[PDB]
């Protein structure tokens, strides 16, 4: 019940990753589509961290 | 009811942050749901409806 | 759920590090290259500079010509199409020659005659940069760790390209140059020579490999475990031992019986990995020269249930 | 904490009036699909 | 039987179970509560090891082997002479791993170090249970585990890993690998480099940490650091375990077929599954 | 409402359009994909078939 | 106000961010009525 | 309209770069989708409008 | 007001600039779909 | 028009040395592009029409 | 600026630039005439 | 185009030297390898099969 | 000036680059046309 | 082109002599093997069945 | 000029030497091509 800045900024990410990949799975022919996509802006979202 | 406490106790970037991307991907499930049913789907229905295929 | 110091939870940027000076030259060295947040959360951030010298050289340029050849075969396998080229990057492969031409050079240039000579120029590159780190050592007047330890890699990456070939006296042997396929070279290895795990040597590497990532796991975890005495910096509990050098001596000391030094250690550090590849050398070398089978090898030899 | 209670208050009263907003045009979508489309 | 300087740190507390009832030294060793559980379970799992020799009807150590129960026996209990043993042993070998890492844990507090060490120690303790327990619980039958011999659990890796082709195109595999590779590698040079700044030339000074980032920008451009080499060291280490326990985990439970299949999809991709030329089609 | 000017005190404005422009060219191209999935919509396909492209 | 803007600030970013938003709107607007009248999709 | 404002807030040395990058990352996207689809590749099409298979 | 250290005037000449380059690209690549349409539309 | 303030703002030498590697990236592409189609294939083409096969 | 040019310097880098753009683009002209005339792409 | 020694000015010349041999070589090395590839180009073999060396 | 070179160092810099230049091309433009005379790609 | 001379008023002697020295050793090691790969030019093969050293 | 730290007169005889060699080895490369074409013409 006291999550860091870091550590919320990762969840939202997994939370990210999990939600476009599926968007992009299904927008895309391919599963792949979805996991460069939903990883992409997974790491640029967790990478960047408000402080 | 007050409902205000929460900004106090929680940070609201992180509400709003948390909110917005729940319910953009709770939104897009469900459109994604819509298509994939062969009900509903307004691409396919349309088509159909105007004689594209 | 305290700090582990597995990541720096601050960071602090003072001007770059040039370096130390003893006996190298300044022009030979570059400039420093970017700072970098990324890699300053785990090491350290600073990018350069780096020493470029006579065997510097030597070794880029057999290193990009190795590099280079093997990507322009790499491109005429995909037809000069970058689809192609992307789909099969790892399913491409620069196959030595023929067992029928044996170690003659005869071989056509499209049949292995190409991988001869991208074999060359990763030669080259190699032992070059070799000298490269023994010659930066001796710069700097340290030991020649390094220059020995990397040679115990060179064992065993010379024995796999070249003197296994040699002995067996066909280029075919070798190792090609691709993703897939030197994978697939090491599984028909052990196939050709009979379940390469009753290789005895090949077990001792990987009891050194095993070992090393057993003993890198212990002393990388000692030392984050004693870093809050600050026994990160080994160097200065070697010349002046602190409570961290104490009381990681004494944690295996309690555990396991024995221990060693903050010096000890890395003696320790060294050896065990490189065992991995100078027993990995003598077991590849026995196989196909002395061995042909080694679980009849293992038969014979009481480690296996039959015979 | 950050927030004190005037502060909180203000930020709760823009929420609910986004919120309201929201749902309004929710509702009007919904409607306008079952009366192209009923589900229910 | 003490260090020169082991006394000032020999003092009660840290423990997390029996107080001072076993908190004592037998010679180097602390023995603690689960130390008492250690060598117990170490014992017993020796023992039973060499009367599993003589069931066998050897006494070569290279062809003793603690075979698991067969398959017919699911994940049951099973005749001690034909797989039964085995169970006892791995009992005891997951009672003694546990131990010790728990062990582990009333000499970090006593001394006041971190948890890293058995923390790294449970790493490997889950890619163990993963191949004798989780993985053949999962497969429903205890015959999918690993014997106990030392040339016999090599004949389950070579079986296991040609159930599947070539295991090389595991890519679980291929990270682990990578991650073997690159701490043998991180190990020689950490090594050899703080040696080479340890014990120099002749005549000359040890060297500083200076020295030590020096050669290796010099050399590859980039020093990580002496904190860094160490954080290095153990997540090459722990990742290398993980993938390494994930790797297996995955294998007969979620991947079936032989793993160079696996790496089609890359090239049936729909932007390039029909373009002529290159290796496929 | 015209007290939504108040989220900016809490939100970097920086933070907030680098977000919006990633999350627009993500929802733009996944909508742009979702009918070129489709065989209707497909516009490149709809003029082949039209003009007989094949 | 974590960012440190000024309530006029505010209100002026606001502003703006309105007007573009607006100005977004209208084009997509715009753009879908195009595609019904090329391809409606009801 | 004030949109000249979006650079008092944006600093225009990275918008410059990630545009540059967006704008050619999108270009090339585009034509690889033209290239992808049996028409508009306009190589095919003028292989099979001059007869060069 | 001052996020970047711009002045204002700098922002409004550099946006007039930005703009006047944004034109520009907008217009050939207006240029470049009318000829494409012309030699094979999409619609 | 006064487009010569971009330089301004963006390094010369870094522009120059990311447009050297862009530019000879892009006539690498796409001539490897027209050297996969049997199509401007050029090397090909004149083999055919010379009949060196 | 930011890359501490005068304007006059930036207006004679430009200047070069663009006449190192123009004569780049000149014989991309050029090449793409001669290719069209011996292989058209349209 | 009488101002193009304005670059270097900016660039320098060790740099770009060093960068182009590289270069020029690496671009080289790629043409000479593309046309031994091809079946025809290949000069070697061109001269080998017009002098009958085949044999 | 980034390189801290002088105009009169860089135009004596460039007469040599580009006399290296037009006799590379010189032998590159023989190197063409005599493998287009022995064997034309055209 | 007499004022070629000046490229060492730029250059490192050292660093040409050595990049000199590899590039053309390298050089002359892949145009040989090159030559060796092909059935032909291959100068210790075409002597061996000129003289018909190997049956 | 100061790249280096050399004179025009040191470059000056330090081109004149490296044309030497440089003719020297092109002159026995021009041989040896001749010993090879007349032995075994490429073309
Ligand atoms: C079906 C496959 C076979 C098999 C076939 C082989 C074969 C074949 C070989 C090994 C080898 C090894 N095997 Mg085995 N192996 C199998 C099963 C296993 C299992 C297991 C759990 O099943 C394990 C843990 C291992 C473990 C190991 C390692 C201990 C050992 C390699 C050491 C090393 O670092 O090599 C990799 C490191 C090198 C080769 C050194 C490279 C050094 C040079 C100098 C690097 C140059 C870099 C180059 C220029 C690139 C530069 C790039 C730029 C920097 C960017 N094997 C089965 C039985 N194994 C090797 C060995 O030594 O065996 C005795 C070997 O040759
Ligand atoms: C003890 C046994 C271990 C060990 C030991 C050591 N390994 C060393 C040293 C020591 C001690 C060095 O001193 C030396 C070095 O400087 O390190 C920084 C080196 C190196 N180990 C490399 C790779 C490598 N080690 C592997 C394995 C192990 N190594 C095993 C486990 C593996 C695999 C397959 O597992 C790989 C791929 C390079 C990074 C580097 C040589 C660079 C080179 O040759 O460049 C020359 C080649 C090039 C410049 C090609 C460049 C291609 C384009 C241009 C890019
Ligand atoms: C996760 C990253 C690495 C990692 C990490 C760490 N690892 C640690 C530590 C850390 C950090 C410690 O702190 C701790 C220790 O103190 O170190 C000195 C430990 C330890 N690492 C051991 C071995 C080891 N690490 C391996 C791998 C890695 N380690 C990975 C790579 C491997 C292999 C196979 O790769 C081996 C063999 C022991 C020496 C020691 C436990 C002693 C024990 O538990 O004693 C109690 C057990 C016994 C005395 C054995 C006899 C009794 C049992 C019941 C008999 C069981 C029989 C057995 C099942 C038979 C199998 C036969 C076989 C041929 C099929
Ligand atoms: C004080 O906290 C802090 C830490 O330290 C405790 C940190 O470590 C970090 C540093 C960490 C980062 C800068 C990045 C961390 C973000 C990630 C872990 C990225 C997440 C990655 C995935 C979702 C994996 C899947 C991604 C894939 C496979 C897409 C890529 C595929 C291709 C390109 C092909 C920060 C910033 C920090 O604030
Ligand atoms: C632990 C060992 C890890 C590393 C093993 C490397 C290979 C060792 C084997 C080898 O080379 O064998 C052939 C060589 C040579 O074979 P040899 O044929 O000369 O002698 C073996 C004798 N007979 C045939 C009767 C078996 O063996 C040896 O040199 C003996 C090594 C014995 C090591 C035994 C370890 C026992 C551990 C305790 C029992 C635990 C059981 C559970
Ligand atoms: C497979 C996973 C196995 C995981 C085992 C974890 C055991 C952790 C033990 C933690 C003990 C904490 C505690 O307060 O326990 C109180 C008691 C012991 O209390 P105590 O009386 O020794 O006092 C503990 C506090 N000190 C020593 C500081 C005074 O724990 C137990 O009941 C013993 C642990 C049982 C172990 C079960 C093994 C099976
Ligand atoms: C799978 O689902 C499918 C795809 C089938 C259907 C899709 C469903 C869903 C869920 C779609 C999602 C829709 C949503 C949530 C859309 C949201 C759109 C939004 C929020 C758009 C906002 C646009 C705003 C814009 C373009 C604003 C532009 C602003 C400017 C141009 C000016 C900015 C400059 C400023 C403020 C200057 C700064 C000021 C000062 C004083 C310094
Ligand atoms: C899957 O989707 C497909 C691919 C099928 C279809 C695609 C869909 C989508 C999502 C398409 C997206 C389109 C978008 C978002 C396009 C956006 C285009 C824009 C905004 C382009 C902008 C171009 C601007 C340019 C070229 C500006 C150039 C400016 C200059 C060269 C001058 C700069 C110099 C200055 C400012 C000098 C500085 C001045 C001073 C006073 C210091
Ligand atoms: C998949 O897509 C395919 C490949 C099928 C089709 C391709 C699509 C795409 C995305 C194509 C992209 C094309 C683009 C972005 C082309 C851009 C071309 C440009 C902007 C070229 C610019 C050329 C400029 C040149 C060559 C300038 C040369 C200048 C000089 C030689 C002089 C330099 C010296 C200076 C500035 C001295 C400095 C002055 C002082 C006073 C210090
Ligand atoms: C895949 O694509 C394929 C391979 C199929 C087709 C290829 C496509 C592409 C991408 C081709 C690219 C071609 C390009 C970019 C060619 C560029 C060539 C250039 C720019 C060549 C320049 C040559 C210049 C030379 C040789 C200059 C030599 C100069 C000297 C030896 C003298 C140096 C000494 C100096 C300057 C003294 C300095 C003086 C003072 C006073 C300091
Ligand atoms: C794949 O492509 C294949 C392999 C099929 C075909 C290959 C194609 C290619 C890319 C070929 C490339 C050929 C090139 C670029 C050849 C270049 C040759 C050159 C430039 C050779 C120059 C040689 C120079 C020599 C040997 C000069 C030696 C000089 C000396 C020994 C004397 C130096 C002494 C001095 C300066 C005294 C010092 C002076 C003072 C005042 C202290
Ligand atoms: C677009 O990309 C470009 C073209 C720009 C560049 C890209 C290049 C690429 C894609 C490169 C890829 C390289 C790869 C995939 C390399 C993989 C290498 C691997 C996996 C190697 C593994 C084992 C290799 C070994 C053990 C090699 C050993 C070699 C030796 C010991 C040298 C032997 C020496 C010999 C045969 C000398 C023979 C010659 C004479 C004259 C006696
Ligand atoms: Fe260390």
């Amino acid at each position: 019940p006291e999550v860091s800045e870091f550590a919320f900024r990762l969840m939202m990410a997994a939370v990210i990753f999990v939600g476009v990949g599926i968007m992009f799975a299904f927008a895309g022919g391919h599963w792949f589509v979805g996991l460069v996509v939903g990883g992409l802006v997974a790491a640029f979202f967790a990478a960047t961290p408000n402080s | 009811s007050k409902f205000y406490k929460i900004w106090m106790i929680f940070d609201p970037r992180r509400v709003f942050v948390a909110q917005g991307v729940f319910l953009f991907l709770l939104a897009v499930m469900i459109h994604l749901i819509l298509l994939s049913t062969p009900s509903y789907n307004w691409l396919e229905i349309s088509a159909a409806k105007y004689n594209r295929v | 759920a305290e700090y582990q110091n597995i990541f720096s939870q601050v960071q602090v940027r003072g001007p770059a590090d040039l370096g130390m000076t003893e006996d190298v030259n300044l022009a030979n060295r570059s400039g420093v290259g970017p700072f970098s947040t990324l890699l300053g959360w785990f090491g350290n951030a600073q990018l350069g500079p780096i020493y470029l010298g006579s065997l510097g050289v030597l070794s880029l340029f057999s290193g990009l010509m190795w590099f280079f050849t093997i990507g322009i075969w790499f491109w005429y396998q995909a037809g000069w199409n970058p689809a192609v080229f992307l789909r099969d990057l790892f399913f491409f492969s620069l196959e030595p020659p023929a067992p029928e031409y044996g170690l003659s050079f005869a071989a056509p240039l499209k049949e292995g005659g190409l991988w001869l000579i991208a074999s060359f120029f990763m030669f080259v590159a190699v032992w070059s940069w070799w000298g490269r780190t023994y010659l930066r050592a001796q710069a700097l007047g340290m030991g020649k760790h390094t220059a020995w330890a990397f040679l115990s890699a060179i064992w065993l990456w010379m024995v796999l390209g070249f003197i296994r070939p040699i002995l067996m006296g066909s280029w075919s042997e070798a190792v090609p140059y691709g993703i897939f396929s030197h994978l697939d070279w090491t599984n028909n290895f052990s196939l050709v020579h009979g379940n390469l795990f009753y290789n005895p040597f090949h077990g001792l590497s990987i009891a050194f490999l095993y070992g090393s990532a057993l003993l890198f796991a212990m002393h990388g975890a000692t030392i984050l475990a004693v870093s809050r005495f600050g026994g990160e910096r080994e160097l200065e509990q070697i010349a002046d031992r602190g409570t961290a050098a104490e009381r990681a001596a004494l944690f295996w000391r309690w555990t396991m019986g024995f221990n060693a030094t903050m010096e000890g250690i890395h003696r320790w550090a060294i050896w065990m990995a490189v065992l991995v590849t100078l027993t990995g050398g003598i077991g590849i070398l026995l196989s196909g020269t002395v061995v042909d089978n080694w679980y009849v090898w293992g038969q014979n030899h009481g480690m296996a249930p039959l015979n | 904490t950050g927030l004190t209670d005037e502060q909180a208050q203000e930020l709760h009263s823009v929420y609910m009036s986004g919120l309201w907003l929201f749902s309004a045009v929710a509702i009007v979508a919904h409607l306008a699909v079952y009366i192209w489309r009923p589900w229910f | 039987a003490l260090l020169s300087f082991e006394r000032k740190y020999r003092v009660p507390g840290g423990t997390l179970v029996g107080g001072n009832l076993f908190d004592f030294w037998v010679g180097p060793f602390y023995v603690g509560f689960f130390g008492v559980a250690t060598f117990f379970f170490a014992a017993l799992g020796i023992i039973l090891i060499a009367w599993s020799a003589v069931l066998q009807g050897t006494w070569n150590p290279q062809l003793i082997s603690v075979y698991p129960p067969a398959l017919e026996y699911g994940l049951g209990g099973a005749p001690l002479a034909k797989g039964g043993l085995w169970q006892i042993i791995t009992i005891c070998a997951t009672g003694a791993f546990v131990s010790w890492a728990l062990r582990e844990v009333e000499i970090c507090r006593k001394l006041g170090i971190g948890y890293h060490i058995p923390f790294a120690f449970a790493f490997a303790i889950l890619a163990y249970l993963t191949l004798v327990l989780f993985r053949p619980v999962m497969m429903g039958a205890w015959g999918y585990a690993f014997p106990y011999g030392i040339w016999t659990h090599l004949d389950w890796v070579s079986n296991t890993g040609y159930t599947y082709g070539n295991f090389h195109y595991n890519p679980a595999h291929m990270i682990a690998i990578s991650f073997f590779f690159t701490n043998a590698l991180a190990l020689a040079l950490h090594g050899a480099l703080v040696l080479s700044a340890a014990n120099p030339e002749k005549g000359k000074e040890m060297r500083t940490p200076d020295h030590e980032d020096t050669f290796f920008r010099d050399l590859v451009g980039y020093s990580i650091g002496t904190l860094g080499i160490h954080r290095l060291g153990l997540l090459l280490s722990l990742s290398a375990v993980f993938f390494s326990a994930l790797c297996m985990i995955i294998t007969g439970t979620i991947w079936f077929d032989q793993w160079v299949d696996w790496w089609q999809w890359w090239v049936k991709l729909p932007w390039w599954a029909n373009i002529p030329g290159g290796i496929n089609g």
